[PDB]
């Protein structure tokens, strides 16, 4: 994504420095909204 | 009369003006929101 949208103020991918953890394939970027695969959806039901 | 509710300035202390340090019990105190810590999530003062 090279803009991000923060309640209607309009911000260039440039500008932003984004960090994510591990990197999905670009089929399940949708689905994980482009964004890294959170580590307590394979966490919480071990620790359960 | 109303120094601690203006904004900290180091400018400020008068010699002799510092007694000590006091500690309070959460419920002695009650936090306060304005408009500005609930503006935007871009503010860097958001909820707090």
């Amino acid at each position: 994504p090279d803009f991000w949208i923060i309640s209607g103020k309009k911000y260039h991918r440039s500008h932003l420095v984004v960090v994510r953890g591990p990197q999905p394939p670009d089929i399940l970027k949708p689905t994980y909204i482009f964004g890294g695969i959170p580590l307590t959806q394979r966490i919480y039901e071990r620790v359960y | 009369p109303d120094y601690y509710e203006k904004p900290f300035n180091p400018d400020g202390v008068t010699p002799g003006s510092y007694k000590g340090i006091s500690q309070i019990d959460p419920y002695w105190a009650m936090p306060q929101l304005t408009a500005g810590s609930t503006a935007d999530p871009s503010s860097e003062h958001f909820y707090e």
